[PDB]
């Protein structure tokens, strides 16, 4: 049985490039291609691989349920089982959806989130995907409902794994394989175990420190726009200290280099009069 | 004792070859008793020692589900080292850990292990006093700041002084026929020559558990440590160990020649001749 | 039995 | 860096010619762990052939056992073929029923 794979990753945008790789007896090797519509018809004619198939630029017509077979010569058919099947979604054929966080995008380490999709448009099914490469969609049916569709993915429990940019995408009947644009992304961040720096008063300035050698500190209002950034300084007393030159209630986070979507324990609200 | 109980995990990845994979194997002194294998049908904790079967429902359960946690913990950990040396992402990489105790004779803690290592080379490992760690790149710098900030040592050191220790003991009991009774090599010396002015010695010792054993040849009561040949011990296949010992002698110096065999399944050392 | 704790690089 | 692996070709018994046996290629000190072994019968591979599973010493060098049921001859020669990313050919390494 061969290996199918789509490089970088089998939910492309049209315009984009997906590569089909079949990898079957150590090799790269020469291979035929199949649809989901009826398994035996080869795509193309019968077409013969002989590296790899680079679907570049993407159409709406690249989007479809693949499965290839490798050359076996000597064999009763010649050829190998059929291989893994592999989804190529294509997107950006509809209006985009909306993507919500249920109650928001910091999700604390251990536990879950909801991430709601929804649309006026009437999409028959909803995608979840994840950003990265080699990561396949979840999909839930739309339910409608007071004008709109939507849909609830449940996420959980919280892990660095499951962290990362969120983006959903809608289905319309009679084209399942082709998506909406994508909705607008959504960064979900972990937040712990990492213990959680102090935030205190030193016009005011704000300093959060720790004695964990955190690489940053990120700043934040709660109900506020953007959030702070500030490299963590290793200070005399060797605590790691970042002073945010200054009403409301702000809250601290640490964070470590090459690690963006993930935070310590939200430090202590502090009341700034 | 003294016993010793270790967890081997290999992550790996292989970008167009296969999904990233993770096994787990478990053992007790030298032998193997329990695997894991992400690349199955329905991946779960499997026995791979008859002693281990009568374990219940609950075992392979728990067993199961904290080895899906830690798969998909290092498929992630498989993407972070990416990060850290600024890696391609159509390499094959891989993340090896090996952790466990040592305990004694009464069934007490001596040591724990908790070492990691990426691309065959070290990463991390926990300190004897299981409270520190030790880098080995700054990539593992990175990793000993967030496993402090995260205090996993506390956790990793609460793991070896109570399940790992408790375990190893039920363990140890429930194959106590095959894990605490050691099984003497059944021994012998071959004669080969090689030329019509010198031959070659060979001290076969077969059929032994545990694995660690001693070999030696001696002249005349000196041990010929240099010119001496030693294999790898090699399993047998059925949860046994081989091992040889060669030697190159001159022609009808056979006698001078002895070969000596310790092994903690006899009761005395082991001295043997050619003739 | 093997380890419960989580080991995240 | 990678690491070539060593090989040692024997029998679990003492061989003797009409009783029954078990045939085992232990392949280790490699590294990575991608590798292919064979067990030959006159430069044929066996059908039935199991292996142990994945693990490596504390040098973090992987090791591996592959096994199988055989019945020592003179007649019939046994061997083992390794491959692996350190090799351009499979090495055959043949059964001696003295080493
Ligand atoms: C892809 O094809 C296989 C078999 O043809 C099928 O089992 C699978 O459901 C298909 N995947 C999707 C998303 O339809
Ligand atoms: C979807 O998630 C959020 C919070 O749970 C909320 O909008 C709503 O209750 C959910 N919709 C359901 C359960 O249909
Ligand atoms: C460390 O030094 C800074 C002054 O640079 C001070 O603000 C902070 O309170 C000190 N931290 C501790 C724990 O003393």
């Amino acid at each position: 049985k061969p290996f199918l794979s789509a490089w970088p990753s089998a939910v492309v945008p049209r315009g984009g490039h997906v590569t089909l790789r079949c990898h079957y007896r150590h090799r790269f090797n020469n291979f035929m291609l199949y649809k989901e519509d009826r398994i035996h018809i080869p795509i193309f004619h019968g077409r013969i691989f002989q590296e790899s198939f680079n679907m570049s630029p993407v159409t709406t017509a690249h989007a479809g349920n693949y499965t290839c077979r490798g050359s076996h010569p000597h064999s009763p058919t010649g050829w190998s089982a059929p291989s893994n099947p592999v989804v190529i979604m294509v997107t950006g054929n509809h209006r985009k959806p909306s993507l919500l966080a249920h109650p928001g995008p910091l999700v604390k380490s251990g536990e879950r989130v909801i991430l709601q999709c929804w649309s006026d448009i009437m999409f028959e099914h909803f995608f979840l995907h994840k950003e990265g490469i080699s990561k396949d969609p979840s999909r839930l049916v739309g339910q409608i409902h007071d004008g709109v569709s939507k849909a609830n993915f449940s996420i959980g429990p919280m892990m660095l794994a499951l962290a990362g940019t969120y983006r959903c995408y809608g289905s319309v009947t009679h084209t399942s394989y082709q998506l909406s644009a994508p909705s607008d992304p959504l960064d979900i961040v972990v937040t712990g175990p990492y213990e959680k720096p102090s935030l205190s008063a030193q016009s005011v300035t704000l300093s959060c420190s720790s004695r964990s050698s955190y690489d940053m500190y990120h700043l934040s209002r709660e109900g506020g726009a953007h959030e702070r950034r500030l490299p963590a300084v290793r200070k005399v007393n060797r605590t790691f200290q970042a002073d945010f030159p200054l009403g409301g209630t702000y809250r601290c986070f640490g964070s470590f280099r090459h690690s963006p979507y993930e935070l310590s324990d939200p430090s202590d609200p502090l009341l700034v009069s | 004792g003294s016993h010793s109980m270790r967890y081997f995990y290999t992550a790996m990845s292989r970008p167009g070859r296969g999904e990233p994979r993770f096994i787990a194997v478990g053992y007790v002194d030298d032998t193997q008793f329990v695997r894991f294998d992400s690349d199955a049908a329905s991946p779960r904790m499997a026995p791979r020692a008859p002693w281990i079967e009568q374990e219940g429902p609950e075992y392979w359960d728990g067993e199961t589900r904290n080895m899906k946690a830690s798969a998909q913990t290092y498929r992630e950990n498989l993407r972070i080292a990416l990060r850290y040396y600024n890696q391609s992402e159509a390499g094959s990489h891989i993340i090896q850990v090996m952790y466990g105790c040592d305990v004694g004779p009464d069934g007490r803690l001596l040591r724990g292990h908790d070492q990691s290592a990426y691309d065959g080379k070290d990463y991390i490992a926990l300190n004897e006093d299981l409270s520190s760690w030790t880098a080995a790149d700054t990539a593992a710098q990175i990793t000993q700041r967030k496993w402090e900030a995260a205090r996993v040592a506390e956790q990793l050191r609460a793991y070896l002084e109570g399940l790992c220790v408790e375990w190893l003991r039920r363990y140890l009991e429930n194959g106590k026929e095959t894990l605490q009774r050691a099984d003497p090599p059944k021994t012998h010396v071959t004669h080969h020559p090689i030329s019509d002015h010198e031959a070659t010695l060979r001290c076969w010792a077969l059929g032994f558990y545990p694995a660690e054993i001693t070999l030696t040849w001696q002249r005349d009561g000196e041990d010929q440590t240099q010119d001496t040949e030693l294999v790898e011990t090699r399993p047998a296949g059925d949860r046994t160990f081989q091992k040889w010992a060669a030697v190159v002698v001159p022609s009808g110096e056979e006698q001078r020649y002895t070969c000596h065999v310790q092994h903690e399944g006899l009761p005395k050392p082991l001295t043997l001749r050619w003739e | 039995l093997s380890s419960p704790v989580t080991k995240s690089f | 860096i990678q690491r070539t692996p060593k090989i040692q070709v024997y029998s679990r018994h003492p061989a003797e010619n009409g009783k029954s046996n078990f045939l085992n290629c232990y392949v280790s000190g490699f590294h990575p762990s991608d590798i292919e072994v064979d067990l030959l019968k006159n430069g044929e591979r066996i059908e039935k052939v199991e292996h142990s599973d994945l693990s490596f010493s504390k040098d973090w060098s992987f090791y591996l056992l592959y096994y199988t049921e055989f019945t020592p001859t003179e007649k019939d020669e046994y061997a083992c073929r390794v491959n692996h990313v350190t090799l351009s050919q499979p090495k055959i390494v043949k059964w001696d029923r003295d080493m």
